[PDB]
């Protein structure tokens, strides 16, 4: 089908028989082609006679007497739709003597059958709907007068109006007659006596299918004189059938389709075409208007298939004949966001004017819906059935002009399909075909249909998608899911809709409602979690929207009708917070655009070249929207300071269950920001939190602490090195002037200042920097040993609990278990943790963990020989600005308690130790650590004990080593010096690092 | 090819170390450490075939337990059918016969032959087995051999002193300080088999230290 | 991950710890042998799995903890039926042992479902086992257990672990394996004795 | 898992089958349609005996469904055999879905498309259990299968008081059916069967006809 | 691989046994049934393919029991094997419990042999349905029909083959007006159905008819020339 369809879009089907007579213009290789075009006719009709039995042998088998199987599989959808694609481009690519001969074969098939209408019946009418968009005056000609003569046999004879079950072909030639009048709506208005006649007389049947096909026949009338779209898709824009013998074919078989001189025929409806389209719906919509308004006032009281059925008219007059039907009005403000400049709605003419005077049908059906929705939910809340249907027509009053927003989609890739596969990438745009180029101009018309950016939230959008709230949480959980993906598409279309939302949509999860079900509950926690790419209603990027979303779920728990024994309630939970964590994203504070923006000035003023907007005013304007900014920044300010506290006020809630606070916890981690300083109740919250019996929440008091610590930092100073003036003298490594950077002799001991130490280690290899930079001298950074008096008397409360005792031996202790004995590694996220506490206080808490070092390295457990290497490596890299009497005062205790730890290293600890003094090296000057560099280098193979220690020594001395890559010589000599002899007499385990070393 | 898959546990698995003496045979594995909760007792790996005769093993502890239940009950039906007891070398046979696809252990099956004679020898999994005079198993076998291929000649004038500065000092090469990650085995010529609590573990150790 | 049964040892007897998870309200709450599956005389245990699959494990291990008697005439000991379904295995579901004999006292154990098992102090399977593996490691005297601070610590960690407001106390299984008068006798515990030590830890917890 | 997964769309798609544990009794009521006027309506039945206690019901498919009524009344004969006594609903379910488990377990050979509903009356008291082709069984105060099964247990779920009686689980059983029938049910349209203190039997569809003139 | 074995499509449909029914529609005949109130019909097509066909040896009418027909429509060598089976298993019946078998208890033991074919994927289901005819001592004339799929319903009219379809709304629009047949004028009924649907109605010798009776159980396959007294007066 696609071989075929692919050759049968560049040649056209003539016969050349008139052209093989004498004629001088056909060359040697021409001549060859005509001859052989005397097998067309042989192709098509050897196409159908091989389609046909691709049909006949493809029927649906009813093997299961219980079930009816209705769904046409995705299998056999394909060859539906391979079949209408490769079927119609033969017979539209054809000529007209070709074509009747072949319209018959069509006609003598579809017409003697009687076939199934689930697999064969959407099949053989998808084949003559083909037959019908090629030539619509021929082949309506016989087949609506065929078809219609028939229906009111079969039909109207007896009486069939009620019925079970509908004769097979009667309800054959309804899909027979419903697939097969979608032509060009012009030619349908010598057969409006006969349509509308069998329309009043199948459309009220009793049969679930007999008028779903008769549904299909009116929506198809109604789309086919509504609709702006072309009729033909030829290669050549006369067509292969007007001009028989005018112009040789066989010269247009590799025709490059000019975008220029297109020649497109459209379809635009006349006003013939649409007061018929109006005549149907002031004949068949208004009756199935009338029944459902009387029934939802009370007064007519239907059966429940009765509105089942009246509401499919109703579905099939709005999606179908949409075009005509001008959206809403109203305009709801006063609560949404009010702005300075124009909200104004975008506006497409999209071709039709529809006068708006006479009756606007869609506001009809939306107030007969907000009663017949109001009495089935309070009268008959079981009617399944017809609830699905009121989904389909709110989906459809509020966004559906005359295209459908995912068959565009599946046009939009199916043409990207067809376009990528078949073009000429050496000549450009001048070669796509013409039937490839006719449907993108059709598809730029789709998507005008479609492109409504703007849209104001009106107060019938207020109220429809609030009854679709209503639907989102009622008892039914398949009305429940297609009611929010309607609520969902609904958000994202009205401005501000989701202000105005959520506050309403929270009602369901307030600890304080009286009544109020599970299902009532649970559906509006489907609304929250957006479950889609669309919107995410309780994940919004405003403050005044998350300041509520984020408190209710945390308050949901403590109290409410949540069944958290339901193990869909437990997902959902954890799908809620779990879709935060992943989309949250960090919200401004300060909207404050710079001055630096003349070129707005510039933009409003003086561009006039399109610019009809002579206003060109702003006095004092300016200074509103300043005073209105400012404003901003200070509800910005004040709503994240709001939403801590309202967290804490959560958490911190008596009979909460165990799973509501560590979404609490986990929706304070996400609001610790760096251009503020977290609220002191907070602060208080995460190191109180440390120690939580909860192993998930002290795991994220150490990722919050490590941050706080980083927004308490003290802001150290810094200066400028001209390299040439150390040194002694003004090319890629190791310079002259680049040896103070190598550490081998003159290491401090004493003078440890005017050193100018280099932290980072790429500094000055390749080149220097223009400001090459180092940090200042001796006590020109802030000062280290303070107490409380000089101190931020609100911020360092964290010093108050690392002093106290029993906070700290609780500290040690948990840090000490095991999370799980396998995957158990040095953690990077509790080294930042306690880098960050020595970095900002200073060794002041270093006495307070004299045993809890010393205790932790002589013990055989891994737990705790882990727990110790945080702080080791924490020790080393908190020690970058401290005082020299503060180094040597850490070393002193420090390098007796390595070699303790490098003496007992074990099998489940030299990663823990490898990946400890080798984080300790990371970027520290070489010069400001030799206590390691003379301890780690002092014995790694003089093995006191055994030789698996032995490697594991030299393994830790390997990371470090490496990570001062190039800034020492020296010890890569006295390491190499050692190893030079003891390389021939080691173990492989030792031959295996020494090669690694 | 499926052979192989089965010797990646046994790299991984815990060590075990066996030497041979004139008198006394004697197997040491590494205990590992096993949770703060976990009862140790059912995770010991060595375990005794017969009356004259035990083996150590590393790799899967599932596969093991197969191995070995297996391995105890043709010592049994070989003393219903011939009323000796199993040679070293008739139960490494059935062994290494017994490893679709072989089971993932490599063990150290010693022992004595009824003649007195000491045994020891090594199934590993791809079906082979040969003597041994003194080898290791498991996760840092291929240093712990190397040391024990330096020290053999003369360390069997006394059984202790041969079974100490060999074999718990050849677990000391990999495993920790020992006294409470070494498990030890030795059974005499015809006495039984004898696992050392760490009571008397750790006495050994303090004569290694000096 | 569905059940959430836990084991506890202490100095005078073990116990398990299984919540009765009840998906959609029409199932009927069996009045049956629901979570605690009973094995022989003085040994049961508690499956992580679907009640049909329990069904096979545990009349599979009555198989075996009945050829044992009717070929010694002794109860099993309470490692050879923990190994000898660990064998069956070997040739998917993990459980949890509890039980007494005469040669290792009282005994708990688990079942990977790879088919090797564990002597344990306390453990836990199924859901949110290693939020409450990591609970029990906190605060476990190992070896300073009596029964009822065992029993204590049990509803401590079966309250951070399941559901809201209530500790479910119609809807957690805990039962004890005591040594009374030579005998063996294991004591689902009724819902009146469940009740209240809900009630003596939400007032010793809150106080 | 697969084909147990796609088991169940063969079962989803099958008739309407609900069932109702009452206090003193269980309903059986299911989907008995015929495509054409030319089925006899009585010939074949999907409420189904076992014992004198015990029926079943299924939605599904029907060929599988008598390979498990086959087995179900020897499993509980080879019960009464050995045991003397009829034979426990619960204990009958255990040996069903056994069965059903055993063709999932071999290969070559599909899984049942077929869910069992299966009522019984032992010692005083009612049981209603349901066998899935996955060989899980769960015990029900009321469920449904079949097509709209998902809005028959909410709809169950509203209309469910463990104080009625069986006279009155009939006729919420049949009104579970009338959401999801889609015509007029005759005495002919669907089959009940019920299960008390007198044993299990399949209502005579003159008996349904009093039931539906509610 | 879930077209070429008999396992469940992801829509849970078994699409061997979907297949197998297409394999019916090979043969090109069609066969109708047909109760009466009293009589029980089967009406074939009955086509010669070749002319020196022996025409005594192709038929699908077949007794299967001394008082149970039956009609084959589909593939001839199932359509045999699906006989002996069914010869095989009503002698059985009458072997192991005394009495002749029901055309009930015929089907329901024909279906389950199918039923197998349609789980164990080593084997492929017959492509042939069989319609059993029969007088039962008790509930008057049956007339029943096994499918590949397993199905085994009880019938008042039925049909099989290429035209099933177009057969069965001739039946149904007779059984609705009436009580669908009287005694044995219900011949003239099944032999309209065939020449409806196929729009020949060429020959008398081109049919074959079998009854039983309540007067007469046996089964006995109706001789041209008696069959000819009904298309004459047809
Ligand atoms: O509107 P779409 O579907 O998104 O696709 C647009 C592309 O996206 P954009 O408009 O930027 O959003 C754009 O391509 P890039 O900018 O990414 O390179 C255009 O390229 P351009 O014309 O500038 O480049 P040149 O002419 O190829 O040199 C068009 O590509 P061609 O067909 O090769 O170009 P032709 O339209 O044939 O002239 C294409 O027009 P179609 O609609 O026909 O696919
Ligand atoms: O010593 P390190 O572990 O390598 O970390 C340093 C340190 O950051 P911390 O405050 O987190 O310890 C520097 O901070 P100061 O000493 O200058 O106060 C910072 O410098 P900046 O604050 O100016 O960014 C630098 O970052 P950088 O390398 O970009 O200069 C960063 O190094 P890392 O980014 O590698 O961690």
């Amino acid at each position: 089908f696609q071989f075929i369809a692919t050759f049968s879009t560049l040649v056209p089907l003539v016969d050349c028989s008139s052209v093989l007579q004498e004629r001088n213009d056909l060359t040697e290789v021409e001549r060859e082609l005509c001859s052989a075009t005397a097998e067309f006719e042989d192709f098509v009709l050897q196409f159908m006679d091989r389609c046909f039995g691709l049909i006949e042998s493809s029927t649906l088998e009813q093997t299961r007497e219980e079930t009816e199987t209705e769904k046409m599989t995705h299998l056999e959808s394909l060859v539906e739709l391979g079949l209408s694609s490769t079927f119609s481009t033969i017979l539209t690519q054809c000529s007209k003597e070709i074509f009747m001969v072949a319209l018959q074969k069509v006609f003598n098939f579809s017409t003697s059958h009687i076939f199934e209408t689930r697999v064969a019946g959407r099949m053989v009418a998808d084949m003559c709907r083909a037959a019908v968009k090629c030539c619509p005056e021929e082949s309506l000609k016989l087949f609506v007068p065929h078809c219609c003569s028939v229906i009111t046999q079969l039909t109207m004879n007896d009486d069939v109006l009620n019925d079970e079950e509908l004769d097979k072909e009667l309800l054959w030639n309804l899909q027979l007659l419903s697939e097969i009048t979608r032509v060009d709506g012009r030619k349908l208005l010598l057969y409006r006596e006969q349509l509308v006649k069998i329309l009043q007389r199948t459309l009220h049947l009793t049969c679930k299918q007999g008028y779903t096909l008769s549904c299909n026949l009116l929506h198809h009338l109604l789309r086919s004189t509504t609709l702006i779209y072309p009729t033909e898709y030829c290669s050549v824009p006369g067509g292969f059938d007007k001009p028989p013998s005018e112009y040789f074919p066989i010269k247009d078989w590799g025709k490059p389709g000019d975008l220029w001189n297109l020649g497109i025929q459209w379809h635009v409806p006349s006003s013939e075409e649409v007061s018929f389209a109006f005549y149907l719906l002031d004949s068949f919509l208004q009756p199935e208007l009338v029944k459902l308004q009387h029934c939802g006032d009370g007064k007519l009281e239907m059966s429940r298939d009765d509105i089942l059925q009246s509401l499919t008219i109703v579905h099939n007059c709005l999606i179908g004949s949409g075009n005509l039907l001008p959206p809403l009005k109203g305009e709801p403000v006063t609560n949404l966001v009010p702005s300075m400049v124009s909200l104004e709605e975008t506006k497409l003419y999209t071709g039709l004017e529809y006068d708006l005077s006479r009756e606007n049908h869609r506001e009809v059906i939306a107030t007969v819906i907000r009663k017949l929705l109001n009495h089935i939910l309070d009268n008959s809340e079981d009617d399944t059935k017809s609830l699905f249907l009121i989904i389909k027509i709110i989906g459809d009053l509020l966004q559906f002009q005359g295209s459908h927003k995912h068959e565009f989609d599946s046009r939009w890739k199916s043409f990207n399909l067809v376009k990528k596969s078949m073009e000429n990438r050496l000549h450009g745009k001048k070669q796509h075909i013409r039937a490839l180029l006719i449907d993108r101009v059709m598809l730029q018309h789709e998507l005008r249909t479609l492109t409504v950016e703007g849209c104001e939230y009106k107060k019938i959008h207020q109220d429809m998608i609030r009854d679709l709230l209503r639907l989102s949480t009622s008892s039914y959980s398949q009305v429940r899911n297609k009611a929010q993906q309607t609520f969902f598409a609904a958000l994202g279309a009205y401005n501000f809709c989701c202000r105005d939302i959520i506050p309403l949509v929270l009602e369901f999860l307030r600890p304080d409602r009286q009544g109020v079900t599970q299902q009532q509950f649970k559906g509006a926690l489907y609304c929250l979690l957006g479950n889609h790419s669309g919107v995410c209603l309780a994940n919004l990027h405003d403050w005044d929207c998350i300041v509520q979303t984020w408190p209710a779920i945390v308050s949901s728990g403590l109290s409410q009708a949540m069944s958290l024994e339901k193990p869909s309630i437990v997902r959902l939970f954890d799908d809620l917070a779990e879709k935060i964590h992943r989309q949250y994203e960090t919200i401004g504070l300060d909207f404050t655009i710079p001055k630096s923006c003349v070129e707005i000035a510039e933009l409003l003023q003086q561009s006039k070249n399109p610019s009809i907007n002579q206003i060109l005013l702003s006095p004092e304007k300016i200074k509103e929207g300043i005073k209105r900014q400012q404003e901003k920044n200070a509800d910005a300010l004040r709503n994240y300071e709001n939403l801590v506290d309202t967290l804490l006020d959560g958490v911190e809630q008596r009979n909460l269950p165990w799973k509501f606070e560590h979404i609490g916890i986990g929706l304070l981690s996400l609001l610790l920001r760096d251009d503020r300083v977290l609220p002191l109740r907070a602060i208080r919250f995460f190191v109180e939190n440390l120690n939580h019996d909860a192993i998930v929440v002290r795991k994220m008091a150490i990722s919050a602490v490590a941050g706080i610590l980083k927004q308490l930092k003290r802001t150290h100073k810094k200066l400028t090195i001209n390299p040439c003036e150390i040194s002694g003298c003004p090319d890629r490594p190791d310079n002259h002037w680049l040896h103070y950077d190598s550490k081998t002799i003159p290491r401090t001991k004493k003078e440890w200042e005017s050193s100018c130490f280099v932290e980072k280690t790429h500094w000055g290899y390749y080149t220097w920097p223009k400001n090459m930079v180092v940090y200042a001298g001796v006590e020109e950074q802030p000062k280290l040993g303070r107490s409380r008096e000089d101190m931020t008397e609100a911020e360092q409360i964290i010093f108050d609990h690392f002093s106290d005792p029993k906070f700290v031996e609780q500290l040690i202790t948990f840090l000490s278990l095991e999370d799980r004995k396998g995957k158990d590694k040095f953690n990077p996220r509790r080294f930042c943790l306690f880098k960050g506490i020595f970095r900002n206080f200073d060794d002041a808490f270093l006495p307070v963990l004299k045993p809890h070092l010393e205790h932790l390295v002589a013990d055989s457990h891994e737990s705790t020989q882990r727990c110790v290497a945080e702080i080791i490596a924490g020790l080393i890299r908190g020690s970058k600005h401290w005082t020299f009497e503060k180094v040597e005062k850490l070393w002193e205790l420090l390098c007796p308690l390595l070699r303790t730890a490098l003496s007992n290293i074990t099998v489940e600890t030299y990663n823990d130790w490898g990946a400890c003094i080798a984080t300790s090296c990371e970027s520290r000057d070489p010069r400001k650590l030799h206590w390691l560099f003379e301890l780690l280098l002092e014995s790694p193979l003089s093995g006191e004990g055994g030789s698996f220690v032995d490697a594991c020594r030299l393994y830790v001395l390997q990371g470090g080593l490496a990570q001062q890559e190039w800034r020492v010589p020296e010890l890569l000599h006295r390491l190499l010096k050692y190893l030079e002899p003891k390389l021939t007499q080691v173990y492989k385990n030792v031959r295996e690092r020494i090669g690694s070393v | 090819f499926q052979v192989e898959y089965a010797q990646e546990a046994v790299k991984k698995g815990s060590t075990a170390v066996g030497v041979r003496g004139r008198d006394i045979v004697v197997l040491g594995v590494e205990k590992k450490s096993v949770a703060k909760l976990q009862d140790e007792r059912t995770v010991r790996k060595i375990c005794a075939l017969d009356d004259n005769v035990c083996m150590a093993f590393a790799g899967l502890t599932a596969d093991a337990r197969i191995v070995i239940n297996r391995a105890r009950v043709e010592c049994q039906s070989h003393r219903l059918t011939v009323e000796d007891p199993v040679t070293v070398e008739y139960i490494t046979r059935y062994i290494a016969s017994l490893k679709r696809r072989p089971f993932g252990i490599s063990a150290l099956i010693v022992g004595f032959d009824f003649d007195g004679t000491p045994r020891l020898y090594q199934t590993d999994p791809s079906g082979t087995y040969h003597a041994w005079k003194a080898n290791a198993i498991g996760r840092g076998a291929k240093s712990v051999r190397e040391f024990l291929e330096k020290n053999y000649t003369d360390e069997a004038i006394e059984t202790d002193d041969l079974t100490i500065k060999l074999v718990i000092k050849a677990l000391l090469e990999v495993v920790q300080s020992g006294g409470k990650n070494i498990e030890l085995a030795v059974m005499r010529r015809d006495q039984s088999l004898k696992i050392l609590n760490p009571e008397e573990i750790e006495k050994y150790v303090a004569e290694i230290e000096k | 991950h569905a059940g959430t049964c836990l084991g506890i040892l202490a100095n005078d007897g073990v116990l398990l710890a299984a919540e009765r998870r009840n998906i959609h309200k029409l199932l009927d709450e069996v009045f049956f042998s629901e979570k605690i599956y009973k094995l022989n005389e003085d040994m049961a245990c508690s499956v992580a799995g679907i009640t049909s699959d329990a069904n096979v494990l545990t009349n599979e291990l009555r198989l075996i903890a009945q050829r044992y008697l009717l070929q010694y005439q002794e109860p099993i000991p309470c490692e050879q039926l923990v190994t000898a379904l660990c064998d069956i295995k070997q040739a998917g579901v993990s459980l949890l042992y509890i039980g007494w004999d005469k040669h290792y006292g009282f005994q708990l154990y688990q079942s990977d479902p790879s088919g090797n098992y564990g002597g344990w102090k306390a453990t836990c399977i199924g859901n949110n086992s290693a939020a409450a593996v990591s609970m029990l490691k906190q605060d476990y005297k190992e070896g300073e257990m009596t029964l009822k601070s065992a029993l204590a610590l049990a509803i401590k960690v079966l309250n951070k672990t399941m559901d809201v407001s209530k500790l479910s106390a119609e809807k957690v299984e805990i039962a004890t394996l005591t040594r009374e008068n030579g005998k063996t006798v294991i004591r689902v515990l009724k819902q009146k004795e469940v009740e209240q030590l809900i009630k003596k830890h939400e007032e010793e917890e809150a106080k | 898992l697969v084909q147990i997964e796609y088991a169940l769309a063969a079962v989803a798609g099958g008739a309407p089958s609900v069932g109702i544990k009452a206090a003193n009794g269980v309903v059986l009521a299911t989907e008995k349609k015929q495509k054409s006027i030319l089925y006899d309506e009585r010939s074949v039945h999907k409420v189904e005996p076992i014992t004198k206690h015990i029926g079943l019901v299924y939605s599904g498919m029907g060929p599988d469904y008598r390979v498990l009524v086959h087995r179900a009344r020897k499993l509980a004969q080879q019960y009464y055999l050995v045991y003397q006594e009829p034979i426990p609903t619960a204990q009958l379910v255990q040996r069903v879905a056994s069965v059903m488990q055993e063709y999932t377990q071999s290969g070559g050979v599909r899984p049942f498309g077929v869910s069992l509903l299966i009522c019984g009356w032992n010692e005083g008291r009612p049981y209603l259990f349901q066998s899935d082709p996955s060989g899980a069984y769960f015990a029900w105060k009321a469920t449904a299968m079949g097509k709209n099964y998902v809005n028959g247990k909410t709809f169950l779920e509203k209309r469910y008081n463990e104080d009625l009686e069986l006279e009155d689980a009939i006729h919420t059983a049949i009104l579970t059916l009338k959401e999801s029938f889609e015509g007029q049910m005759t005495e002919d349209n669907i089959e009940v069967g019920i299960c008390n203190e007198a044993g299990f039997r399949r209502l005579t569809p003159t008996e349904v006809k009093d039931y539906l003139a509610a | 691989f879930d077209r070429h074995i008999t396992i469940f499509s992801p829509e849970g449909r078994l699409y061997q046994v979907e297949y197998a029914f297409k394999a019916i529609n090979q043969g090109g005949l069609t066969s109708v049934a047909v109760r009466g109130k009293d009589c029980a019909v089967i009406v074939t097509q009955k086509k010669v393919p070749d002319k020196l066909l022996d025409s005594s040896t192709v038929t699908h009418l077949f007794k299967i029991t001394e008082n149970i027909g039956c009609v084959m429509t589909g593939m001839t060598a199932d359509s045999r094997s699906q006989v002996q089976r069914a010869r095989y298993e009503a002698a059985n019946w009458k072997y192991k419990y005394g009495y002749e078998i029901p055309v009930d208890m015929l089907c329901k033991r024909i279906a389950d042999i199918s039923q197998v074919y349609t789980q164990n994927a080593e084997m492929r289901p017959l492509g042939c349905c069989m319609i059993l005819i029969g007088i039962d001592e008790e509930q008057g004339p049956q007339v029943y029909k096994c499918d590949p799929a397993g199905y085994y319903c009880g019938f008042k009219a039925t049909a099989a083959g290429v035209k099933q379809t177009e057969s069965t709304s001739f039946l149904e629009k007779k059984v609705k007006k009436k009580f669908d047949w009287t005694f044995e004028q219900t011949v003239e009924t099944a032999i309209t159905c065939l020449s409806t649907v196929l729009s020949i109605d060429f020959k008398p010798s081109e049919i074959e008819v079998g009854v039983v009776t309540v007067e007469n159980p046996k089964f006995r396959i109706l001789t041209e020339a008696e069959i000819d007294a009904h298309l004459v007066a047809l």
